DNA sequence: GAAGGGGGGCTATAAAAGGGGGTGGGGGCGCGTTCGTCCTCACTCTCTTC
DNA sequence: GAAGAGAGTGAGGACGAACGCGCCCCCACCCCCTTTTATAGCCCCCCTTC
């Protein structure tokens, strides 16, 4: 690919390199060597340097060179708990379980270790959304209580009748 | 002379002969497939999965896995959701 | 239920439609019998798939002009096979073609696998594969075909006289009885017998002509004809009028 | 050029492997009609006006 | 004492959202591919004789 195919292989090669465990940054020219992109266009060399390698959220500019961003990705149980806490504190929202799994290898160990601290919501497509378990105010009760509560239909009542009950019972 | 008994229809055997001669598509190495996918990206911005299979000439399951590794699919309200070769 | 006659077989009556105590006369039930009718005097995928196969079965039948009763029998086989679901992988057209073949065999009018193939997009090999599977699934069996099960269709399709058809049937039956063609397919024996009978009458059909209707390559007819040719006088019926003498029958 | 013969192939029969290809059943998904929603207009009373 | 715009009401016409009606697609599920073997018949293609 011209102006589009080369960058894809750079990202793929960089991702694979990190999986090996090489946190050391790599130069633009060095990465091009192992990606068989030595003949890349000059205008793409500056374009990747100025735009592709900085705008992407997985590229870290260290001492001029570029390195992966495992810090942003969750790679520890503590980071997993912290990320959810910030989401609840700032009200950012939940995160799909698949997103955590790819970012966190063996995410099952972290998820099970935290246990109830993570709230799981099952989407129609089996996707699980993780939410922080705010343990400030908790209230869990027996199942039949909700069943009786559900038995008390309220959507099929008017405001006048609902408010009339208050004076009917004397409260 | 109509519907004369025949072991197999002439069209059916000819089609089978063509398929047998052509053979099933093989699983090319990821590097070669990736290079072909990237090279074809220049011609047009977006490709259809069925059409892309013909261009790459690879098994659908293998191609989808390779495409999923980098490529993504964008929902379009005009015809349907189609695969986009751009990873980003 | 005569109050006087506990457990009495009440007799039905068509005069007013009531049941009467057989030995009391009492009418139990005023006019309850309903004499007139009593006596003669958004589609599910499974159903849609069945409906298409039913349409395919009829389409196949008309091509070879099969009676509706065989088509009705074929539909029952398809429902049994479709319900049992041992052929879920196999295409419905292939199942229907095998069901049509089985229905013909069950009714005593077999059609050769080639004949069913000619009216179906499914090849003979696939029909045979489905044919065996259906028998296992239905736990049923089909009587072994005989050379005479195809003489009427083959001879009539060849426009051969009735005497020739009887002579061919006698030749084919006798040849199998004499074991002159051990292991040969009944169709091949019938085709050879038709050729032997045809050449002995005014109406003479070439080997290619007999092969086309019977679906048997002339080489196979030639092989079978060579096996029965030596015993030609014995196979022919005694009261057969030879337009061409048996001694002068074609040799090949 | 017609016909016979030789050589070759097709089919079933088990079993196993791994993977491509064909197919039925859903599932989101755009396009040709249909009814409700929105808009338009004739015929008079009304407060106001003269 | 004698009369204009405007609006309620009656009443007619055009366009959008929803309901289908399927076109297309994606996803399980199965069968096919291959090789080995002996067997027998049937069938097709090529060579040979006349
Ligand atoms: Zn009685």
């Amino acid at each position: 690919g011209y102006k589009f195919g080369v960058l894809a292989k750079i990202v793929n090669y960089m991702k694979t390199r990190h999986q090996r465990g090489d946190t050391h940054p790599l130069t633009l020219d060095e990465i091009l060597d192992e990606t068989q992109h030595l003949d890349i266009g000059l205008k793409q060399k500056q374009w990747l340097m100025t735009e592709a390698l900085v705008n992407n959220p997985k590229i870290e500019v260290i001492d001029g060179k570029y390195a992966f961003k495992p810090k942003y990705n969750v790679r520890d149980k503590k980071a997993l708990l912290r990320l959810l806490d910030q989401h609840d504190q700032r009200g950012l929202g939940g995160i799909l379980l698949e997103d955590i799994e790819e970012a966190l290898p063996n995410s099952q160990k972290a998820v099970k270790a935290l246990g109830d601290q993570i709230l799981f919501v099952n989407r129609p497509d089996k996707k699980k959304i993780l939410f922080f378990n705010d343990k400030s105010c908790q209230f869990s009760v027996d199942e039949e209580f909700q069943k009786l509560w559900r038995s008390v239909t309220v959507d099929s009542m008017d405001e006048e009748k609902i408010e009339e009950y208050l004076k009917r019972q004397g409260i | 002379t109509n519907y004369k008994p025949v072991a197999n229809h002439q069209y059916n055997i000819e089609y089978e002969r063509k398929k047998k001669e052509d053979g099933k598509r093989a699983r090319a190495d990821k590097q070669h497939v990736l290079d072909m996918l990237f090279s074809a990206f220049e011609k047009h911005q977006y490709y259809n999965l069925k059409d892309l299979v013909d261009i790459t000439k690879q098994p659908v399951v293998y191609l989808k896995e390779i495409l999923k590794e980098i490529g993504v699919q964008n929902v379009k309200g005009i015809h349907k959701n189609t695969w986009e070769l751009k990873p980003e | 239920t005569c109050p006087n006659h506990p457990d009495a077989i009440l007799v039905e009556d068509y005069r007013a439609g009531d049941m009467i105590c057989p030995e009391c006369g009492l009418v139990v039930g005023d006019r309850v019998i309903d004499v007139g009718s009593e006596w003669r005097t958004t589609m599910s995928s499974s159903d849609r798939a069945m409906m298409n196969a039913f349409k395919e079965i009829t389409t196949m039948a008309d091509r070879i002009n099969l009676p509706r009763n065989i088509v009705d029998r074929t539909n029952n086989l398809f429902k049994q096979v479709y319900e049992q679901k041992s052929l879920k992988g196999r295409a419905n057209d292939a199942i229907a073609s095998a069901c049509l073949y089985i229905a013909c065999r069950q009714e005593g009018v077999p059609r050769t696998f080639k004949e069913i193939c000619a009216v179906s997009r499914i090849s003979k090999k696939e029909i045979g594969r489905c044919f065996k599977l259906i028998l296992k699934a239905l736990e049923t069996s089909v009587d072994l075909i005989t050379t005479g099960d195809f003489m009427s269709r083959f001879c009539s399709n060849l426009c051969l006289p009735k005497q020739v058809q009887m002579a061919a049937t006698h030749i084919a039956r006798k040849a199998v009885e004499l074991d002159l063609v051990p292991g040969r397919s009944p169709i091949s024996v019938a085709a050879a017998a038709i050729y032997m009978a045809s050449q002995a009458s005014a109406e003479k059909r070439t080997q290619k002509e007999i092969g086309d209707i019977a679906g048997v390559a002339d080489v196979t007819i030639r092989q079978s004809y060579r096996l029965i040719y030596p015993r030609a006088p014995d196979l022919f019926p005694t009261d057969f009028k030879f337009d061409t003498p048996v001694d002068k029958l074609p040799q090949l």
